[PDB]
């Protein structure tokens, strides 16, 4: 076969629902994690315990001047 | 090119209106050649008004000074908001166009909303030009989707290294580092690293440019994503900080040249971990930096910047491409212990290159020749690299006894 | 010829982007992975053939980085 | 494209439509720490190599370096993504 045979080949696929599925949420769960202790370290914080910034951030509450707006609005649509 | 008149169809159908009934056609056309003959006086004495009254658009007012002018009675009811609008009526043999006017009630016309009251004419002064060009004043002309979760954390992280401060930037650098799930974020990265380093040739920002490549040394950092697929875009953004010319607004104060050794030291960094006999990185990168050092007419940032990476690559590299052009030094030189022009930038480049060269020159003259090293600087060009070597002899010897 | 073909027998002279493939064609590779099989010596007449085999192929170019990869990876991780 | 990602460059720019250069001796034989590698007490259906990115591997990217910059007078407008698929850890 060598001296004259040609075939293409391609890569191994992944399709499989349960491999997708957790694909699909520990790179959103990544992702919000990475969000959250990036916005939680670069503002104003909280902390449920004593000096607690490097294990749980809490990103601090801020009060709205018009409050109904930020809560009954979708913002997907 | 011809004296263009109204056709003489168009007057059988006006005389009908009259009710004569058969007009013959030398009459016609008497009646087309003198209606066309007042059709271009008052063209072109209503362009008198347009003109004299500075205005380039002819509008309907001009006309009806014109008509003042010629002593005919004025045409009424032109003064209104209205375009040209034309009715097509097929009919059984006689094609025409009318008008189609319309009716409104008279009391929706007594309660329409009025229009907002005018302002008076007043005067306003602005520099057009001051000595020269013109000011950027505003009275002047000016010269597959990602989630909101992750469309959130992309403009938060992005916008925290732009520069407003340092907190968060540190902060936003070690949550790209440091995050398991940042996938799917990697190309958006990589597009905005690649596109902010090229907004440099628009704005020569040095700060933006440290920031990208501090994001650039962040995100090599990261054990969970793999940079293989996306690092045919950051490689040529780390060589333009790194061989490009004009790295700074102020040439001769801003530092231009720690962005040069710390993209070098990225460089090395991204042809360590990346570089397979596949890929070939490492031997192109080289290729280019020594391409760009070896030929003349380039500027010394760029070949301060070739020299550094090429230092940073490795002790082999520097035994085979920079101790061959040492004899280089003699033509840097040229331009640094002799003048006559010496208030130019050409110097503090010059012995930028000349301290960079002799400071990796050193360890590479430390391992191929003798211990002794009497009058090897002599032997060496300009007698300073060898001073240089001593030197490291005898800094090496120091870290021997405090081993 | 083999109906058009010139064998290459020693007594012969010589927006998603699309899904690419490996340059090798499955045969080029089952060549690899036999004579790479073959070359770690399990039976000696294999290995002997192999190694004829790897002397003179005259297509064994542009698999040849495959070869040097496994050699060079393989005495690393088998000292 | 001004809207994808890279938007935020577009908007701040405003754009808004829509013998010694041999072959031998770049060969990293000539050129490298092969010394360090040697180890001194050491104390198909589907092709198994993964496939290359052929952009690095063919493409010349060198013709993205700048050879002059600031100081010249090209220009730049909103420009595509097109999201490779070879790459696994891409869910799309």
């Amino acid at each position: 076969p060598h001296t004259y045979i040609k075939t293409p080949t391609y890569r191994e696929p992944v399709s499989d629902y349960q491999v997708l599925r957790e694909k699909a949420a520990s790179q959103r769960r990544d992702v919000e994690r990475a969000l959250t202790r990036f916005m939680a370290k670069t503002g104003e914080t909280q902390s449920l315990f004593k000096d607690d910034v490097s294990t749980f951030p809490l990103i601090a509450a801020r009060p709205f001047t018009i409050p109904y707006l930020t809560a009954l609005l979708p913002s997907e649509l | 090119l011809s004296n263009t008149v109204l056709p003489s169809e168009s007057m059988k159908v006006v005389a009908e209106s009259m009710g004569i009934a058969q007009i013959q056609e030398e009459t016609c056309q008497l009646l087309t050649d003198e209606v066309s003959y007042r059709i271009k006086e008052i063209a072109q004495d209503a362009l008198k008004f347009m003109h004299m009254g500075k205005r380039q658009k002819l509008t309907t007012s001009d006309i009806d000074y014109a008509l003042k002018l010629k002593n005919v009675e004025p045409l009424y009811g032109f003064h209104a908001q209205e375009f040209i609008p034309f009715r097509f009526a097929s009919g059984g043999g006689r094609e025409l166009y009318f008008y189609e006017e319309k009716e409104v009630d008279l009391s929706d016309i007594i309660n329409t909303p009025l229009p907002r009251v005018p302002l008076d004419v007043c005067l306003k002064a602005h520099w057009l030009s001051i000595e020269g060009c013109q000011p950027a004043i505003p009275e002047n002309p000016p010269p597959h989707e990602l989630s909101v979760e992750q469309q959130l954390y992309y403009k938060e992280i992005t916008e925290a290294c732009v520069g407003s401060c340092e907190a968060k930037r540190a902060e936003a650098l070690q949550s790209i580092a440091t995050d398991p799930g940042l996938y799917q974020m990697l190309p958006r990265f990589s597009t905005f690293i690649s596109e902010g380093v090229r907004v440099n040739v628009v704005q020569n920002n040095l700060a933006l440019l440290i920031y990208l490549m501090r994001m650039v040394k962040a995100l090599m950092d990261n054990p969970t994503l793999y940079l293989e697929k996306y690092v045919h875009e950051l490689i040529p953004a780390v060589m333009t900080c790194i061989v490009s010319r004009q790295l700074c607004l102020r040439p001769d104060v801003d530092n231009h040249w720690a962005l040069r050794d710390f993209a070098a030291r990225l460089v090395a960094q991204i042809c360590k971990h990346f570089s397979t006999t596949t890929n070939n990185i490492q031997s192109r990168i080289t290729k280019t930096f020594t391409k760009s050092w070896v030929d003349e007419k380039t500027p010394w940032t760029t070949r301060y910047g070739s020299i550094a990476g090429l230092a940073e690559l490795g002790h082999d590299v520097i035994k085979t491409l920079i101790l061959p052009r040492l004899q280089q030094e003699g033509e840097r030189i040229r331009s640094v212990l002799d003048g006559p022009v010496l208030s130019n930038i050409d110097r503090i480049g010059a012995d930028h290159v000349q301290s960079l060269l002799l400071k990796h020159c050193a360890p590479v003259l430390a391992k191929l020749r003798p211990p002794p090293d009497n009058q090897d600087a002599y032997r060496a060009e300009f007698g300073s690299l060898g001073p240089l070597l001593c030197s490291q002899v005898v800094k090496a010897r120091a870290q021997a006894a405090l081993q | 010829s083999i109906e058009g073909c010139q064998p290459a027998i020693p007594e012969n002279p010589p927006r998603l982007k699309p899904r690419s493939i490996h340059e090798l064609s499955v045969e080029q590779q089952l060549y690899y992975k036999e004579i790479t099989e073959a070359c770690v010596g399990s039976c000696e007449a294999k290995r002997a053939e192999a190694l004829q085999s790897i002397a003179t192929d005259p297509g064994l170019y542009q698999m040849l980085p495959r070869f040097s990869t496994f050699i060079s990876e393989g005495v690393r991780v088998n000292v | 494209w001004r809207y994808g990602p890279a938007r935020l460059w577009y908007d701040m720019l405003g754009v808004p439509e829509d013998d010694l250069l041999a072959d031998e001796n770049f060969l990293m034989v000539t050129q490298l720490h092969w010394e360090d590698d040697i180890i001194w007490d050491g104390e198909p259906w589907y092709s198994i190599f993964p496939i290359d990115n052929e952009d690095l591997v063919y493409g010349r990217w060198e013709d993205n370096i700048i050879w002059d910059a600031q100081a010249m007078p090209r220009l730049l407008e909103p420009p595509v993504l097109t999201l490779d698929p070879n790459d696994e850890n891409l869910i799309l």
